[PDB]
RNA sequence: GCCUGGUGUCUUGGGU
């Protein structure tokens, strides 16, 4: 009577953004990202990518409540370098790890086949 | 209204292809009782 | 502060999902010789004192069918009393509990003991659980 | 009722193995060693089996109603 | 009118309310409905 | 850098070492092959007739659960993302089920193999209920007697086990590392003596135990990864390895292109 | 009714007037009233029914 | 073309 639809743990209403980024205008470099309609699955794997790089000084998430699939992430890097941009190279990062992934584990199962 | 009460298949949405009653139809949005799980639902009328 | 969490997989799967039953009854009660209440699906222009709820989804011999849905408010079984001295009759109809939704299963149509007219309708819903809900070793 | 489809707990489908522990108790297996036979190593997908009650065979007797 | 069931002998007939409520075949006193022409449907979940 | 090492392997599940990755990753992977990898699942079925004991959400129920052919399903459509009036053969597979038993005794039990595939995106290899073999009449659905009749129609989609559990593909995933605790990542309980109160591992002589005299590594991360992927037949397991992979990497792509579309 | 309205929330039997405090309103799915652990112990509530 | 009424008194079994 009071569930909410489960679909809606992953698809996004029309009004609301997927990702919103805003300034957190109170230390110098650092961004607040909402990730909408988006789990643990996701968040964990982009954060430790993340942290093991020299420039990203802070980097944090919290799911605020389980009852609502969203998470947001804190960023801030030093001076150098645009937290939204070395966002982009830890995805990019990973992506090429998993596709590297995928084609070793092709490879050893045709071997097993 | 001619479509009160009358039952009704959803043809666009997360919904489709569901049966369902017209409760209520007050303007451009219908409340559908669906049968499937027990909720009637607000929608629009193109679908 | 003794609740606990479920697995929703689980539930899904049909862990501790339950079936759960009501029925209702009713019967024509007489008030003369040949004043009794009589079962159909009673006409907005002939009945005063209609209920608010729907009358469409009785049938012509004042019953409901089973594998209908019905939600709270909803007639499913339609009687009248006429009014004591047209447009005589008074609406004596049962409405579902308004908290209440799920299918009719049966419907049961027999006579009683002074010979008039009487229905059981047994409704049938399943409910699934939820936050809230009570357990117990 | 009759026997799940699914193992509660983790999911491995067990409703196509009803049939063949029946049949092996039959031929003086122990409950075990049954649960053994079919593969089915992890204690959820046991408990599934071994502790099911199959009332359906009873409310089949009550002669159908049409 | 409005198909009915025999709850002793299973046979299906119909009644237009004023007939008295029993079987043509056994005379049983215990009638059912039979079941809505319309299509139900459920979501398996 | 990442490398697998296949331990086992058959149709049905997987068995493997993965290495040279963190620990985030494999944990991620481990829950996208639960809860994200697309199936093939029942999800509307129509009751015609139903004369048997089992109440007809009940059978509705186990519906659901009847794990299908879910191989091509990667080139199907969600049915919320299709253009068309009401289903169509792009977004449904429609299975069709019928049975009854004539005499007046015996007892005729309805199995998953009568579901009789009517129509679908052909020619795709899928929404076949999964059988073992060729003579195995599958999963218990319903059992009737004399005059009892069941004919219902079902209608397939696709769909996430986010949404409802009868669309995951695994059934348990086996996971575990570092099987003598050289990262000390738990204390132990114990009585008397931990050694001799725990259980080794079943992948205890695939590493090798501490020295005796060894000082801690501070440093040292964990590295190996063991798992073992079962499923339930509806995807094979290197399809579900494969598939987990592919679907992460969408994922991370689609947050890839909201940033660079977002300035 | 709407984000941080306040109402007056009770739980009986009323021994003392803790009983009887005002919280903020959040809007919820579920339909269950959540309280915050904390405050168990003036209502004497636990979560058992 | 707005308004729109469905009982009581007990007893018994339960919940915290
Ligand atoms: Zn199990
Ligand atoms: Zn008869
Ligand atoms: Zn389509």
């Amino acid at each position: 009577m009071n569930a909410p639809d489960r679909f809606e743990l992953f698809i996004l209403p029309d009004d609301v953004p997927k990702l919103k980024i805003t300034p957190d205008s109170r230390v110098p470099n650092c961004i607040i990202i909402k990730f909408e309609r988006e789990d643990h699955t996701l968040a964990n794997l982009l954060r430790e990518e993340l942290a093991l790089y020299p420039d990203v000084t802070f980097v944090a998430y919290k799911v605020e409540h389980p009852l609502f699939a969203n998470f947001v992430m804190r960023l801030q890097t030093e001076e150098g370098t645009r937290p939204k941009q070395a966002l982009e190279r830890a995805c990019a990062s990973i992506i090429n790890k998993l596709k590297t992934l995928d084609h070793k584990f092709n490879e050893e199962w045709n071997i097993k086949n | 209204d001619p479509t009160l009460n009358k039952t009704v298949k959803i043809r666009q949405g997360g919904y489709k292809g569901k049966i369902g009653i017209v409760k209520e139809a007050n303007g451009d949005r219908f409340r559908v009782e669906l049968h499937n799980p027990n909720k009637t639902i607000p929608i629009p009328c193109s679908f | 502060e003794d609740s606990m969490i479920m697995n929703q997989s689980s539930i899904d799967r049909g862990l501790f999902r339950s079936l759960f039953f009501r029925s209702y009854m009713d019967q024509e009660k007489r008030f003369g010789i040949s004043i009794v209440e009589e079962f159909e699906k009673p006409t907005r222009a002939t009945t005063l004192r209609l209920k608010h709820g729907t009358y469409e989804k009785l049938d012509e011999d004042g019953l409901i069918a089973p594998g209908v849905r019905v939600s709270g408010d909803d007639i499913i079984i339609g009687k009248t009393t006429p009014i004591p001295p047209y447009h005589t009759k008074r609406d004596a109809s049962t409405p579902l509990r308004s908290t209440e939704n799920g299918i009719v299963d049966q419907v049961l149509l027999t006579t009683n003991q002074e010979g008039l007219k009487f229905v059981k309708v047994r409704m049938r819903t399943t409910k699934v659980p939820q936050i809230g809900d009570k357990f117990a070793s | 009722m009759i026997i799940p489809v699914r193992c509660f707990s983790c999911g491995k489908v067990v409703g196509d193995k009803w049939d063949a522990y029946l049949r092996l108790l039959e031929e003086g297996k122990q409950e075990g060693d049954a649960l053994d036979e079919l593969k089915l190593k992890r204690y959820c997908c046991r408990r599934m089996v071994l502790t099911h009650v199959d009332l359906i065979e009873k409310f089949l007797r009550y002669n159908p109603l049409e | 009118g409005v198909k009915y069931t025999c709850g002793a002998c299973a046979h299906n007939f119909s009644l237009n309310k004023s007939d008295p409520v029993r079987c043509k075949e056994c005379g049983h006193r215990v009638i059912y409905k039979a079941r809505t022409k319309r299509m139900i449907q459920f979501d398996a979940r | 850098e990442p490398k697998v090492n296949i331990i086992n392997a058959q149709d049905d599940e997987v068995e493997l070492m993965l290495s040279d990755v963190n620990l985030s990753l494999a944990n991620s992977l481990r829950r996208t092959m639960l809860a994200e990898v697309p199936t093939l699942a029942i999800d509307l079925v129509e009751i015609k007739m139903n004369t048997s004991v089992l109440a007809d959400e009940f059978i509705s129920h186990r519906l659901g659960l009847i794990p299908l052919v879910s191989e091509d399903v990667e080139e199907m459509k969600y049915s919320r993302d299709c253009t068309c009036e009401d289903y169509c053969d792009e977004c449904s597979v429609v299975l069709e089920l019928s049975a009854r038993h004539e005499g007046e005794e015996g007892t005729t039990d309805v199995y998953s193999s009568s579901l009789i595939k009517v129509s679908g995106p052909g020619n795709l290899n899928v929404g076949e209920p999964v059988r073992r073999d060729d003579y195995d009449q599958g999963i218990l659905l319903c059992k009737l007697r004399n005059h009892q009749e069941l004919n219902i129609r079902c209608i397939a989609k696709k769909g996430i086990a986010k949404e409802h559990a009868k669309w995951s593909p695994c059934s348990a995933i086996a996971f575990e590392y570092d099987p003598h605790n050289k990262l000390k990542h738990t204390d132990f309980w114990f009585e008397v003596d931990a050694k001799k109160e725990w259980p080794d591992s079943k992948y205890a002589t695939w590493e090798e135990p501490p020295k005796p005299g060894e000082v801690f590594d501070y440093k040292a991360k964990p590295n190996r990864f063991y798992m073992t992927v079962e499923t339930t037949g509806s995807l094979k397991a290197n399809q579900v390895f494969s598939r987990g992979i592919k679907t992460l990497q969408e994922k991370l792509a689609n947050v890839l292109f909201e940033l660079e579309n977002s300035r | 009714l709407m984000d941080d309205d306040p109402v007056l929330f009770n739980r009986q039997p009323s021994l003392h007037k803790m009983s009887m405090m005002a919280h903020r309103v959040k809007v919820m799915p579920y339909s269950t009233f959540r309280l915050n652990l904390s405050v168990t112990s003036p209502y004497n509530a636990d979560f058992d029914g």
